[PDB]
């Protein structure tokens, strides 16, 4: 459950990504595919090599989905209903994978945005990414 | 834990460059900030009410150095983490009553701190090798429930 | 994230507990203290013997808190803020304990209300118990 | 896993009364209903779209009997769950890629089914012993990651 501080922290941290959203989204995917190779099973149709056009393009969608989620932080079940249908109804993604992607997203943010990645922001983004994960892995329609 | 000679070298290389005074206290600090329930086990530390009070607390910093040293010990004995964390698994399980899920939580926070400290040098293959190491440490510390 | 069906399932299952809410709440606590003895550390001030006046009284509060949560299923962060101050800020209860209590509450419902405890209701109550747990273990003030 | 002779007897007594044709299929059925992501591992089963389609699916019922039999094998070799489930652990971790948290999920669903089947006879001390066994079975199945 997001506190006012968390929502504020996430908006400021994610807003600092801006143009570099797709690339951090693509790197978080590559970090997940390397560290946790079982997550690769969800993408058999993907070329998962380095500098992949599919992973780069998928990373952009993931980051734009997170952007949209930031802009609708108080209304994610309605704003992310299409992605909840995708990951919970169609893909049936085990929620452990959402924890691993979230962690990899946090690792990517930690590496590229050190000045922004404070303990408070880390806490707030972890809560945000956990809130989003709950919405995408839940069947609620 | 098993690691390729290339992963073993990438791990040793970055770990030799670790700021022993800051990384541990940061990993423990961030554990207490990101997972506030972990602050219950560290009541004797005093003020842990804000991230600033947690990160500037000398007990967090000193205990974090101890934690980092236990991780270093783990890395020096990868082939026997179970034996290495025998008494340490006893203390956490049977005397501190720490839920093992928390060991996985601190392992990932350390990785976040390594990413934060080393930046672009903490590459996806370097992260992957550290994930095997911290999962091994988390598991070896859990062993007393096993 | 609770679907319309879940909220309808929870209201009907919990509404069937009725008068015995305190007793099922007390039994869920006793089931937790027996199966998971580390949970006992949160209650050093409690007499945790069988037929305990403190466990019986505490079980009533837990079940009344759950009743209130059912009646405010769409407003739990506001309706349960006081219990969030209690479990997240003051008690700093490790969320693993909420999983064990939830499970013990599900076990108690399964034992005493077999006709109501269908797979659909089990699913809905497990989702309701996780949402309640998230609120009580989150700092959102 | 260690159990007291009184727990060993309470466990054997309730387990001897288990409906071998229903409890396993119910535990697996309820796993798939309560944790919908688990349905991904059982795609070959066909229709798993509603609780009614899951509970009436003959593959769920037949595989659930297999699962219950693996649990029964567990209760017969409590002193060596690691050895008993090594090959089953291999299958789940390396061929199916099942997250170990799912084993804990199934173990608890089985307990819910035992509570549902036995009612008031599934007492808090009887539950507690069954918690040691299902934690032991989940852990033993997770051993290949350890
Ligand atoms: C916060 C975490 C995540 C977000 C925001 C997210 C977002 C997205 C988005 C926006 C799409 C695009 C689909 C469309 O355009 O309709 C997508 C597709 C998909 N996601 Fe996720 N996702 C996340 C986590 C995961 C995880 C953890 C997995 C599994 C490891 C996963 C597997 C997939 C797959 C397989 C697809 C379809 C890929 C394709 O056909 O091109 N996602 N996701
Ligand atoms: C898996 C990573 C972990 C490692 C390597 C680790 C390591 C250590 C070490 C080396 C000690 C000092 C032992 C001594 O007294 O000589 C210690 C103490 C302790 N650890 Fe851990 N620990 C870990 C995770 C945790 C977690 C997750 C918690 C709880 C959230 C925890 C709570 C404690 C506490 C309360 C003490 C006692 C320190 C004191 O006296 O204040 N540890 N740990
Ligand atoms: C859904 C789960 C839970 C609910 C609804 C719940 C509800 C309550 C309620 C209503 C109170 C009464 C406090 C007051 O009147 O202000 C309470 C107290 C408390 N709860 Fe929880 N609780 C839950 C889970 C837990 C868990 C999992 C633990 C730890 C194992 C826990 C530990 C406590 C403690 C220690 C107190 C104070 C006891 C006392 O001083 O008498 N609770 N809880
Ligand atoms: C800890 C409790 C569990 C036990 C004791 C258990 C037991 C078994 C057994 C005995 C088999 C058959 C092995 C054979 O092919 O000869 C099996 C197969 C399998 N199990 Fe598990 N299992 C458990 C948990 C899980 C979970 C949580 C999942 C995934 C959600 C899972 C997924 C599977 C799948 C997909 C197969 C292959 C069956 C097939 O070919 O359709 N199991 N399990
Ligand atoms: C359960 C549960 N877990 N996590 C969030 C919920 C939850 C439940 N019911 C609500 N009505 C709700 O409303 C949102 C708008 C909300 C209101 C708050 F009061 C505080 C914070 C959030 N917030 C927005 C996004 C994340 N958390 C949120
Ligand atoms: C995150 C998160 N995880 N779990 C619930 C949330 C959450 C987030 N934002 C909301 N705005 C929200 O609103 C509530 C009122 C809600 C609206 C829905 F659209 C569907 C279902 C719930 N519902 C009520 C109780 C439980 N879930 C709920």
């Amino acid at each position: 459950v997001l506190s006012p501080a968390d929502k504020t922290n996430v908006k400021a941290a994610w807003g600092k990504v801006g143009a570099h959203a797709g690339e951090y989204g693509a790197e978080a995917l590559e970090r997940m595919f390397l560290s946790f190779p079982t997550t690769k099973t969800y993408f058999p149709h993907f070329d998962l090599s380095h500098g992949s056009a599919q992973v780069k393009g998928h990373g952009k969608k993931v980051a734009d989905a997170l952007t949209n989620a930031v802009a609708h932080v108080d209304d994610m079940p309605n704003a992310l209903s299409a992605l909840s249908d995708l990951h919970a109804h169609k893909l049936r993604v085990d929620p452990v994978n959402f924890k691993l992607l979230s962690h990899c997203l946090l690792v990517t943010l930690a590496a590229h945005l050190p000045a922004e990645f404070t303990p408070a922001v880390h806490a707030s983004l972890d809560k945000f990414l956990a809130s989003v994960s709950t919405v995408l892995t839940s069947k609620y329609r | 834990v098993h690691l390729t000679p290339e992963e073993k070298s990438a791990v040793t290389a970055l770990w030799g460059k670790v700021n022993v005074d800051e990384v541990g206290g940061e990993a423990l600090g961030r554990l207490l900030v990101v997972y506030p329930w972990t602050q219950r086990f560290f009541e004797s530390f005093g003020d842990l009410s804000t991230p600033d009070a947690v990160m500037g607390n000398p007990k967090v910093k000193a205990h974090g150095k101890k934690v980092l040293g236990a991780f270093s010990d783990g890395l020096a004995h990868l082939d026997n983490l179970k034996g290495t964390f025998a008494t340490l698994s006893e203390l956490h399980c049977d005397k501190l009553h720490v839920d093992p899920e928390n060991f996985r939580l601190l392992g990932n926070v350390l990785v976040c701190v390594l990413a934060h400290h080393f930046g672009k040098e903490f590459t996806p293959p370097v992260q992957a090798a550290y994930q095997k190491v911290v999962a091994g440490v988390a598991n070896a510390l859990a062993h007393k429930y096993h």
